[PDB]
C-alpha cells in the first residue's frame, strides 16, 4: 500500500429558524482527526487534540487572524445563505409517484427539497415498512413504501411542498 | 516595516535587462510587486507565496518574477523602455489570507534613458547666511545648491562639525528641471539649514552640505573623454563667519 | 474607480482629520482598507474593517450603516503625517491592493510669530541666491514663467531645540536682471515682507 | 453577487 | 443540529500525486467543484450555473495554505500516516425499472479513506465508459468521504450490471452486482 498524509480544512455554517439562529465551525483534520476548530458560539480558537496547541495558540494571539474568522459569520454564513434563498431554499421538483407489484410498492422518486409524507388508503391503513430516506447525489430524493395487502381500489397519498394539492395514484 | 530591497537607483539605457531584489520581513511568506509610475500610479504585478504565484496583475511579459526557497523575490524587467522609468516596491505579508496587512519597502527608483552619456553628476554649492537675516531675526539660514545632474537620484545631508543633522534642516521633495521643455534635462535641488546666529558666528563651527549621487557603476560602459558619471559624493563646506 | 476620494484635503498640525470615500458598489465580502503613501517612502497600512467603528494604534475607521462609505479619522495629524491616503477595497480572501489617486493631504504648520522677508545670499566659493522665509501658511509659493530662473516650492524646517518652524523658498538665476526685489513677482507675498537695502 | 468562502488559518512556520 | 447544514468550503490535500480537492456543500448535496487543473469553477447544477459565481482563485489560495499545514504538522506528529478504511459499496436504481424505459443505475461508496478510489462499471464483464458520471468526494461528519458513480442505461434482460471499486483499504477489487 502507498504512504499517503491526509489534510482536510471544513469551514461549516449551522441555520436554525430562517437567519434567526447562525452558527459557523471551522475544522483543521490531520488524516482523520480534528486537532484544532473554531466555534463561533465559543468565539475563540480551541485545540481538541494534543497535536493543536501550537496551532490554536498561535491563531490567538495573532488579532486579525481571530477577527477575520469571527467576521465570516457574516461575510461567509450570513452571505450565503442570502444566495441560498434567491435558489435552493426555492427549488421545488415534484415527486414522480407509480404503485407496481413486486405485494404492491409506491414509488416515490426525484425530489427535492427532503421533506415528504407518504401513506397508504380505503381509510388509511397501518402496517406498512418504510425504506429509508435515499439521497440520490443527484439534488434528488427517493423512498419506497410498501403495504402488507377484490373490487377494492388502494391509493398512495404524496404530500410535498413542491404541490398545491396531493398527487393520488390508483391501484385497481 | 522590515522588508528591504537592492538596488536603491537603477539607471539603464532602452533595450536593456535588469534584475531587482527583495527580501521580505521575518517570517513572511507572501513577497509582492508593484509598479509606481507617473501615468499609472501604484500598480499591482505579482504575488508570490512559498515560491509559488498566487496572483497576477497587468504585467508584461518583458517583467518576470520569481521567489527562492529563502522566500526572497526577484524581479526581472527585459527590452526596457523609457516608459518603464518608475518606482519598483516590494511588499510582504504573513500570509495569503486576506487579514494579513503588507508591509513594503523602500523601493528601486529605475530610470530608463536612451543613452547613458546623458548621465551627469551634481555641482554642490553652499550659499552663506545673510547679514540682514541675522540682524533682523537673530537666525542663520545657510542654503545648499545641487545642479546639473541626471538622472535625479540624489540624497541630500547636511553636516554640521562632522555629525550628520536632521533639526533644522529643509530640503524640496524633489528636483526640479533646469530644461523643462527638453527630455532627459538636467534638475537641480535645494536645501536649507538653519541655526542660531551666536552658532553661525562661531567660527570654530564647520558646515558641510554633502550630495550623494546615484549614477553609473563598474558594470557600466564608457567611451568619453569627459569623467564616468559614477556612483558619487560632491560636497561643498564653509565655516562660522564672525 | 471602486472607491471614490476628494483630490484634496489641508489641515492644521496636531488637528484630527476626516477623510471621506465613497464606495457605493461594495460587496458584503468586501474588506474596506486605508494605506497612505509618505513623500519619498514605500507604502503603508493605516487600518481595515468591515462594518461599523473600527479602532487601532494609528486610527480610527466609521463605516455607514449601508456600507456604501466610510471615514478615516486622524485624532492628531502632526506634520509627518502629510501623506497620500489611499481609500481600497479589497476582497476578505484577497491580496491585491488597487490604489485609486486618494487623498492627498497637506499639513499646516503653526508659524506663532509670522516675519515675511525675501534676503540675499552670497556663495562661499565664488549664480546668487534669494531666500523668501518666515511667511504664514496663507502664503504660496507660485512657480517661475521665466525659464532662467528656478523658484522652489515652500517647505517647512524645524528647530527642536528652539520649538521654533519656519517656511521657505529659493529662487535662483544666472541672469543679470535677477535681483531679490523681483525674484517672487509672480507669487503673492506679504505687504509687510521686509526686503533689506545691499 | 459572488460566493463567500472560509479561509484556512496559516501554521506557523 | 440545524435546519440546514453548509460546507463553503470542503478543503482537501493529500500527499498522494500530490493531490487535492474544492467544493462546497449544502445539506448534504455538492453544489459545485472547482477544477484546480482547469481553474474553473464547475457547478452541480443549471440553475446555480445561470445564478451563481464563485471566484476559482479563492478555491486555489486555500489549497496553497494547506499544503503549508500539512508540511507543518506531518513534521509535529512524527509523520503519520493515513490509515487505510474498508468502503461500503451500495448499488441501486434511480427510479422503477421498467424494460425499454430509460433508467440509471446509482453506486455509492460510502466510508473512503484516504480520498483515493477508482470506480468503474461493468456490463456483462466487460468494462462500459459510455454514460458514466460521478461526485467528488462528499464530506462525511467523521471526517470521511463517500462518491457516487452514474451509470444511464436501458434495461434489458440481456444486460447484468457491476460497480467495480478499487481501494487500499481493499485486498481484492470489491465488486457489487446488480440484477433487472
Ligand atoms: C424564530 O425566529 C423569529 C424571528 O423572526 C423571523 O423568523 C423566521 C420566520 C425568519 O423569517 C427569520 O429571518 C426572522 O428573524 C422569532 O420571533 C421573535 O421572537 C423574539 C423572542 O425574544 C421576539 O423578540 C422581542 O421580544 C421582547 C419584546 O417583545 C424582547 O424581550 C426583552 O429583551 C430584553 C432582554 O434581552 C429586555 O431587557 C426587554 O425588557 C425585553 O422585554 C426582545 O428583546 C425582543 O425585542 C421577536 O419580536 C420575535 N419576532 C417575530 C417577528 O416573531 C421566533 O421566536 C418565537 O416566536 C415569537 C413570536 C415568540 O413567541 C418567541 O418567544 C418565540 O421564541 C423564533 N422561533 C423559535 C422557535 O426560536
Ligand atoms: C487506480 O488504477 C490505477 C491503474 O494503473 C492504479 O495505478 C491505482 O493504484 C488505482 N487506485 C486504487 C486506489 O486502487
Amino acid at each position: 500500500s502507498p504512504e499517503d498524509f491526509v489534510y482536510q480544512f471544513k469551514g461549516m455554517c449551522y441555520f436554525t429558524n430562517g437567519t434567526e439562529r447562525v452558527r459557523l465551525v471551522t475544522r483543521y483534520i490531520y488524516n482523520r482527526e480534528e486537532y484544532a476548530r473554531f466555534d463561533s458560539d465559543v468565539g475563540v480558537y480551541r485545540a481538541v487534540t494534543p497535536l493543536g496547541p501550537p496551532a490554536a495558540e498561535y491563531w490567538n494571539s495573532q488579532k486579525e487572524v481571530l477577527e477575520r474568522t469571527r467576521a465570516e459569520l457574516d461575510t461567509v454564513c450570513r452571505h450565503n445563505y442570502q444566495l441560498e434563498l434567491r435558489t435552493t431554499l426555492q427549488r421545488r421538483v415534484e415527486p414522480t409517484v407509480t404503485i407496481s407489484p413486486s405485494l404492491l410498492v409506491c414509488s416515490v422518486t426525484d425530489f427535492y427539497p427532503a421533506q415528504i409524507k407518504v401513506r397508504w388508503f380505503q381509510e388509511e391503513t397501518t402496517g406498512v415498512v418504510s425504506t429509508p430516506l435515499i439521497r440520490n447525489g443527484d439534488w434528488t430524493f427517493q423512498i419506497l413504501v410498501m403495504l402488507e395487502m377484490r373490487g377494492d381500489v388502494y391509493t398512495c397519498h404524496v404530500e410535498h411542498p413542491s404541490l398545491q394539492n396531493p398527487i393520488i395514484v390508483e391501484w385497481r | 516595516s522590515g522588508v528591504t530591497q537592492t538596488p536603491k537607483h537603477l539607471i539603464t539605457a532602452t533595450g536593456q535587462r535588469v534584475t531587482l531584489r527583495c527580501s521580505p520581513r521575518s517570517g513572511d511568506l507572501s513577497v509582492y510587486w508593484y509598479q509606481q509610475s507617473l501615468d499609472q500610479g501604484l500598480q499591482f504585478l505579482i504575488q508570490y507565496y512559498n515560491g509559488e504565484e498566487r496572483a497576477k496583475g497587468n504585467i508584461l511579459e518583458r517583467f518576470s518574477a520569481q521567489q527562492f526557497p529563502d522566500l526572497h523575490s526577484e524581479l526581472n524587467l527585459s527590452s526596457l523602455e523609457l516608459g518603464d522609468s518608475a518606482l519598483y516596491f516590494c511588499a510582504s505579508s504573513a500570509g495569503t489570507s486576506g487579514e494579513y496587512e503588507q508591509y513594503f519597502g523602500p523601493g528601486t527608483r529605475l530610470t530608463v534613458t536612451e543613452d547613458l552619456k546623458n548621465v551627469f553628476p551634481p555641482e554642490v554649492a553652499v550659499f552663506e547666511p545673510s547679514e540682514a537675516e541675522i540682524s533682523h531675526t537673530q537666525k542663520a539660514t545657510l542654503v545648499c545648491l545641487a545642479t546639473g545632474f541626471y538622472p535625479d537620484h540624489v540624497e541630500l545631508s547636511w553636516w554640521v562639525n562632522g555629525k550628520e543633522v536632521h533639526s533644522g534642516v529643509c530640503t524640496d521633495p524633489q528636483p526640479l528641471k533646469e530644461q523643462p521643455a527638453l527630455n532627459d534635462s538636467r534638475y537641480a535641488l535645494s536645501s536649507r539649514l538653519r541655526v542660531s546666529a551666536t552658532f553661525w558666528q562661531n567660527p570654530r563651527n564647520h558646515f558641510r552640505c554633502q550630495v550623494q549621487f546615484y549614477g553609473l557603476s563598474e558594470n557600466d560602459e564608457w567611451t568619453q573623454d569627459r569623467a564616468k558619471p559614477v556612483t558619487q559624493i560632491v560636497s561643498a563646506e564653509a565655516w562660522g563667519r564672525a | 474607480a471602486k472607491t471614490t476620494q476628494p483630490n484634496s484635503m489641508e489641515s492644521n498640525e496636531e488637528e484630527p482629520v476626516h477623510l471621506p470615500c465613497n464606495h457605493s458598489t461594495i460587496s458584503g465580502t468586501d474588506y474596506i482598507h486605508w494605506y497612505r503613501q509618505l513623500p519619498s517612502q514605500g507604502p503603508e497600512y493605516v487600518i481595515h474593517g468591515l462594518t461599523s467603528n473600527v479602532n487601532n494604534r494609528m486610527a480610527s475607521l466609521a463605516i455607514a450603516e449601508d456600507r456604501k462609505s466610510s471615514t478615516l479619522i486622524l485624532h492628531r495629524a502632526t506634520l509627518r503625517d502629510a501623506a497620500v491616503y489611499y481609500c481600497i477595497l479589497r476582497d476578505s480572501r484577497a491580496q491585491k491592493l488597487v490604489f485609486g489617486q486618494g487623498t492627498r493631504l497637506t499639513i499646516n504648520p503653526n508659524i506663532q510669530n509670522p516675519d515675511p522677508a525675501v534676503y540675499q545670499l552670497r556663495d562661499s566659493k565664488s549664480k546668487s541666491v534669494c531666500l523668501f522665509t518666515d511667511f504664514d501658511s496663507q502664503t504660496n509659493v507660485s512657480q517661475s514663467k521665466d525659464s532662467d530662473v528656478y523658484i522652489t516650492d515652500k517647505c517647512v524646517l524645524d528647530m527642536r531645540s528652539m520649538d521654533f518652524k519656519s517656511n521657505s523658498a529659493v529662487a535662483w538665476s544666472n541672469k543679470s536682471d535677477f535681483a531679490c526685489a523681483n525674484a517672487f513677482n509672480n507669487s503673492i507675498i506679504p505687504e509687510d515682507t521686509f526686503f533689506p537695502s545691499p | 453577487s459572488g460566493e463567500g468562502s472560509f479561509q484556512p488559518s496559516q501554521e506557523n512556520p | 443540529v440545524a435546519d440546514h447544514v453548509a460546507s463553503y468550503g470542503v478543503n482537501l490535500y493529500q500527499s498522494y500525486g500530490p493531490s487535492g480537492q474544492y467544493s462546497h456543500e449544502f445539506d448534504g448535496d455538492e453544489e459545485f467543484y472547482v477544477d484546480l487543473e482547469r481553474k474553473e469553477t464547475v457547478w452541480q447544477l443549471p440553475l446555480f450555473r445561470r445564478f451563481r459565481r464563485f471566484d476559482p482563485q479563492f478555491a486555489l489560495t486555500n489549497i496553497a495554505v494547506l499544503k503549508h499545514n500539512l508540511n507543518i504538522v506531518i513534521k509535529r506528529s512524527n509523520s503519520t500516516a493515513a490509515t487505510n478504511e474498508v468502503p461500503e459499496v451500495t448499488v441501486f436504481s434511480k427510479s422503477p425499472v421498467t424494460l425499454g424505459q430509460p433508467n440509471t443505475l446509482i453506486c455509492l461508496v460510502d466510508n473512503i479513506f484516504p480520498p483515493v478510489v477508482n470506480i468503474t462499471w461493468l456490463s456483462n464483464g466487460h468494462s462500459v465508459t459510455e454514460g458514466v458520471s460521478e461526485t467528488s468526494f462528499l464530506s462525511k461528519s467523521d471526517h470521511s468521504f463517500f462518491k457516487i458513480s452514474y451509470l444511464t442505461f436501458l434495461p434489458s434482460a440481456d444486460e447484468i450490471y457491476d460497480c467495480k471499486v478499487e481501494h487500499w483499504g481493499l485486498d481484492e477489487p470489491l465488486l457489487k452486482h446488480w440484477e433487472p
